[PDB]
């Protein structure tokens, strides 16, 4: 097994990305083989006499006769702290420029996930930053919370902010765009870099230009590049900026190899697609060094329904879902989270004791408020009073884009609206107000944030204490 | 000798030519055991389960693990038998993956254990048992509304911060107490992050010495998926047939069984079916199935956890499965609120054994009752939160009253509960259950407060519960 | 030497076998230009463009043109390239074909004309502008409530009697002068009458000399329909790479395009997709969608105009479509009766770019406002017809009344319109757009009649259209 036919084939057929070769006799299932014209692919299928071969780039270079050579090597992608604040293609091949990604260690794509005892439960949360989510839909280190809606509602951004605000904390960001347009991913990796984001994250491209091949790959060699921190001490976040689109490349390639298809084109291992991707999200034991990656998955709605078949396939997956409404945004509700619909499970013991306490009631005020109104155009006095503050918490949830906030301002200002501090003010100054008791308290509480910060916790001392230094701000507030 | 050779390998599905005309039966092992003889090679260790003779000496066969870095050529040697797995009690207490290997941290299984085959015709007629007998779990709304029949399939429904694993610990401990009967855990392709939170909710709630454990999760190639249901049910099938006991067999989703199936048919090269299905759906759901009963000796009782393909129950693949369920066990997340725990709908739980046929017009009677008069009370609500309780008709007022009181009767101290309540635990006999709400029903115990039959035992405690704050 | 020969042809799908290993590359052009050499025959000269490689030297191609008269054996000839078009000022004020023939009367390009290759991958990533800049076209309400991005893709609905094409020529005039850019008109398999009114209501309103023209249409083999978005294309990226121009790009009626690629996928041999469709939609489109962007020099917007199947938005076509849009202009046959031309949706029509991170609090803001105040008198309309406009809730009325002026700001004399109308036209910037429905807002203009802010400019032209008739 050495030289000839062994590790050296000859393309029989190319075309629209996918490749049959003669030779080859040594190839393994997965390896990555080398056409001549030094394009990569992957092998496959091996079949009796020929060798399916899915082309990782530009297609139209090879012809047939063209040599494809073996390389010996499980389909892997460069793995290394040198990516960080590069942008490279699924491939490791970086594509912002800035010269070649200098890395030593390489991991295979697809490897398998954390066993059952490789586990531990979630509790360390992940501060997203964004208030409405942090509060009511919770993520923990190592859970996967699917965040799903309609283009246009503001998905992308979430994880923008949820990224940047991840300077603090010990996280190294991971943005895998399957899909996407080149320009809108160029735009983005551009905030990031504004926001100094990129000194902690890595962003794999997989635009929609390119050959299904790679937005198939996208997500598996982002999963492996933040399985390198996690299954070694670090901590990682990992987001795919659309699942969709996979699952449709996936889609293509399939019936493009002529893979008989299941329910609506869909191959018949399209969930398992999807699974095995997002079982590798875990939260390692301490006695693999608790490392932690999580997980983001996006999934667009066609017109807001959520009971489609790739949809409900990546929820019965996930930890739970964020879900953003469509005319939530339209209307002007950034971020356009669809409360009650959305649901965290690992939710809960991730959250520190200071959000703990207040955003439980939280909820309740929004839940009332929530079904008191299809009628548009008038209700009880007691459900007058219920309008009140859960009109104002409205007004505190929305949050403005790119503008990160850490958890311990956090917690007093949803605070504040559930212990009646901002009831007094009308909606028309409640972010007013948001704005201005931050600062006054980055100022005056500087010493109170602190003990919500560092204790996590807020109990008589800091409850009693709050609860009359609002009135600090609220009794010298304008109007 | 016996020694084939690798031809193909589309996926997990992988072909295996034999020399000699050997040829290895349908659904027997085969291992690849290969040492990379260079570094453009890897090390393979994977058996493959053989599914048809396409002829000329070839065998299409589903692999039990990646078939990443196999080799046409490589060579693959027959196991003579099927998949065989531990059985005994060197199975409990023990986490193992669809080849019977452990995957828990305890050590290996010794050579001179027995291993039987997975697959293995079901019970001949003439071995059932005849007569339908019904399976005690001390749980009252269990016992008394929906009846468990020992051997037969009850579809769990409702998981999500309802109390599903509690009812399923609660239940390994019953048994395993009352009936001296061990329990098995399949989960099939489910979250791996559950898995580990259930096995350690065991390792406190002390009931996985009880059970032998079998997780064949969400990240398993389609082979596994389908067939760890089979390995936890031989692993089950041992103690009923060799230690003649009433054992439990709790299987995490069925369904991701019946859609492993059909992601390996399409791979078969077999025509897709009703939604793409396999043709084969009802033939390998049934020989799942129907190893699950009781025969002259013991029995095997199935509560299987049903997740339908986003709300749709007409879906071929849980339009299958009912057919062999004997009764439901709905959990609701509004009995829970109420903080009426267990979870168990009185009025959607449903048993093929609510019959006086059956349980007699003792039981019978009452329950139907019990389910008439939590009727009255539930189409009252609307009517409640309008004119009020003012003179609601008399009678009807006095159902409102009973009612509440049932409902209430219903919850009960989980063995498992004492973990965190101090409470602990009952196990209300049918017959102590039925007598509960026979009494209750004729309104002997309707000048007591609600809370006094709150989470309790026997409609004694409910006496005891009353010398406290009245 | 580099001649193939017919082998197959199966419709407008046609197989040419290469003798001497040449084989043509996948998408370059093949000529068949034969001679009858009898009575029997006819004179063929056709291009067909490589679509794969089956083995044994042949090439599955699809023909651009109707392949009635193809004998198994006419022979094939490799152009080398891809189906190559002329780009430059040689394309203005012209129309043409897939080929890149004109098509108009106005004589024959030269052959010294450049001519570039339609298929052809999309900018770098590092070759991309990196911040969003909006493209103003000096009309009000596009530039206030649905602001149309430089290089972005908006969605062009509503099309009958509506004044669909006045927008698209008024468009071409705006950006031709106050930014000095070349609109290019690709029409995609939809309805030849159409493209022959359009072409003459250019030469009318004199836009024609600022757009080149491209038709593919109806009558069209699908091959012609699917490439003639590419020629298109290409014509006009040539301004944006060489003459660093913000230039324009409408396609009329995309869902053809993709209609005509499924029509041509079945014909390949493709296996259907979900409803038919080619399995390959999507990189279809994203590869003709991420050409049109704004590199560091100059940027391509294109204005496509979308045709659903019969109502839906679910369908796969416009579900790949929608992903790649950054802003939807809705024309509807209701403004346009009240007389408010464009007949621009102000509540339906939506922009990825009304964000203040972008535009500002002071365009945001006033945006929103407009959007708002729209909608309470919008909501009222019904209460009006019932109850009248007697003592609606004080500010409610002064909404009804403050709206019916925004609303009718919001038209405007086109440039294209002074054909029939006697004004001018105008030419409105963002800026003065924003303070115009800022100090409306502001009530500041509330004590004049309705008609004053009819069909102007500026608000200064509200005031000089104030004194006239009060």
């Amino acid at each position: 097994s050495q030289i000839q036919v062994s590790d050296v084939g000859t393309v029989i057929q190319v075309g629209d990305g996918i490749a049959r070769a003669h030779g080859l006799d040594n190839v393994m299932s997965g390896e990555a083989v080398e056409f001549a014209n030094a394009v990569m692919g992957m092998a496959l299928n091996l079949e009796e006499n020929n060798v399916g071969i899915v082309i990782l780039g530009p297609y139209t270079g090879i012809k047939e006769g063209d040599e494809v050579r073996r390389t010996g090597r499980i389909m892997e992608v460069p793995v290394g702290e040198t990516l960080i604040g590069r942008v490279v293609n699924p491939l490791g091949q970086p594509v912002d420029g800035l010269g070649p990604v200098e890395t030593t260690e390489t991991r295979p794509i697809e490897s398998r996930a954390p066993g059952v005892m490789d586990r531990r439960s979630v509790h360390e949360p992940l501060q997203t930053g964004i208030k409405a989510i942090d509060a009511l839909v919770p993520i923990g280190r190592g859970q996967r919370e699917l965040i799903i809606g309609d283009r246009q509602t503001g998905k992308t951004s979430v994880a923008i902010d949820t990224i940047i605000n991840q300077k603090d904390q010990n996280m190294i960001c991971i943005y895998v765009a399957i899909g996407q347009k080149e320009s809108t991913v160029a735009t983005v990796v551009e905030t990031l870099a504004k926001h100094g984001a990129p000194d902690y994250t890595i962003v794999v491209t997989a635009s929609a230009s390119q050959p299904a091949p790679l937005l198939f790959l996208a997500p598996y060699a982002g999963v492996a590049m933040g399985e390198y921190f996690m299954i070694m001490g670090k901590h990682v976040l990992v987001v795919i900026d659309d699942l969709s689109k996979q699952a449709a490349a996936y889609r293509q390639l399939s019936l493009l190899l002529r893979r008989p298809p299941g329910r609506e084109a869909y191959p018949g291992d399209i969930f398992y697609l999807h699974s095995r991707l997002l079982e590798r999200a875990a939260k390692l034991s301490d006695a693999k060094g608790g490392g932690s990656l999580t997980a983001l998955p996006f999934v667009e709605t066609q017109a807001g329904d959520i009971s489609a078949y790739i949809p409900t396939n990546v929820i019965s997956i996930t930890d739970g879902q964020i879900f953003l409404q469509s005319d939530l945004f339209f209307s002007g509700v950034r971020p356009a989270i669809n409360a009650g619909l959305s649901v965290s499970r690992v939710g809960g013991a991730a959250q520190i004791k200071a959000m703990k306490k207040v955003a439980g009631t939280l909820r309740l005020d929004l839940a009332a408020y929530r079904e008191l109104e299809f009628a548009q155009f008038s209700d009880d006095k007691a459900t007058q009073a219920n309008v009140a503050r859960g009109a104002r918490t409205v007004e505190v949830l929305k949050q403005d884009l790119h503008q990160p906030i850490p958890v311990e301002k956090q917690v007093l200002i949803i605070y504040a609206l559930t212990r009646g501090f901002l009831d007094d003010i009308p909606v028309e100054d409640v972010r007013r107000f948001e704005k201005e008791f931050y600062l006054w308290l980055d100022q005056n509480g500087q010493h109170l944030l602190e003990h919500i910060r560092t204790t996590k916790d807020l109990p008589n001392e800091d409850d009693l204490n709050q609860a009359i230094e609002a009135f600090k701000k609220t009794f010298v507030v304008s109007q | 000798m016996t020694r084939g050779r690798v031809i193909q390998v589309m996926g997990p599905v992988v072909d295996v030519k034999f020399e000699n005309g050997h040829l290895p039966a349908i659904y027997n092992a085969l291992k690849i055991q290969h040492k990379a003889r260079n570094e453009n090679e890897v090390d393979i260790d994977l058996t493959l389960e053989v599914a048809l003779h396409l002829g000329d000496d070839t065998v299409r066969t589903i692999a039990m693990a990646s078939t990443d870095g196999l080799i046409r050529g490589m060579e693959v040697i027959d196991t003579g038998a099927p998949i065989s797995v531990p059985v005994g009690q060197v199975t409990l207490g023990r986490v193992f993956n669809v080849l019977g290997e452990p995957i828990d941290l305890e050590g290996d299984i010794p050579a001179d254990a027995r291993r039987d085959p997975i697959h293995r015709p079901a019970p001949k007629f003439e071995e059932l048992a005849t007569e339908v007998e019904i399976l005690e779990t001390g749980i009252k709304v269990v016992d008394l509304l929906a009846p468990y029949i020992k051997g037969g399939k009850i579809g769990l429904f409702g998981g999500a911060g309802v109390g599903k694993t509690v009812l399923i610990q609660e239940l390994i401990h019953n048994i395993a107490q009352e009936h001296g009967g061990i329990s098995v855990f399949a989960g099939v392709g489910e979250r791996t992050r559950e898995g580990n939170d259930l096995y350690h909710e065991m390792k406190d709630s002390g009931v996985i010495s009880k059970t032998a454990m079998v997780f064949g999760q969400m990240n398993e190639p389609p082979g596994a998926r389908m067939r760890v249901a089979l390995t936890g049910l031989t692993m089950a099938e041992y103690f009923r047939d060799e230690q003649g006991q009433d054992g439990l067999l709790f299987i995490d989703n069925i369904f991701r069984f019946t859609q492993a199936g059909s992601e390996v048919s399409a791979l078969l090269g077999r025509m897709p079916s009703a939604i793409g299905y396999q043709p084969t759906l009802a033939t390998e759901m049934g020989q799942l199935q129907e190893r699950i009963t009781s025969t002259a000796k013991g029995s095997i009782t199935s509560i299987q956890a049903i997740y339908v393909p986003a709300d749709d129950y007409t879906d071929p693949a849980p339009a299958t499965t009912f057919s062999h369920l004997d009764a439901t066990t709905n959990l609701e997340r509004k009995l829970a609120e109420m903080g009426i725990y267990p979870a168990v709908d009185p009025l959607v739980s449903t048993s093929r054994a609510l019959a006086p046929e059956i349980v007699g017009e003792e039981h019978y009677q009452v329950a139907r009752k019990v389910q008439q008069t939590l009727e009255r009370y539930k189409e009252l609500q609307d009517i409640i939160a309008i004119l009020g309780m003012d003179e609601l008709s008399d009678e009807d007022k006095l159902v409102v009253h009973r009612a509440r009181r049932i409902q209430f009767f219903l919850s009960q101290n989980f063995h498992v509960a004492e973990q965190f309540t101090g409470q602990p635990g009952s196990y209300v006999p049918v017959k102590e259950t039925v007598r509960g709400f026979k009494e209750i029903l004729e309104g002997k115990y309707d000048h007591l407060p609600e809370d006094r039959f709150r989470l309790v035992g026997r409609i004694e405690e409910v006496v005891e519960k009353a010398k406290a704050m009245g």
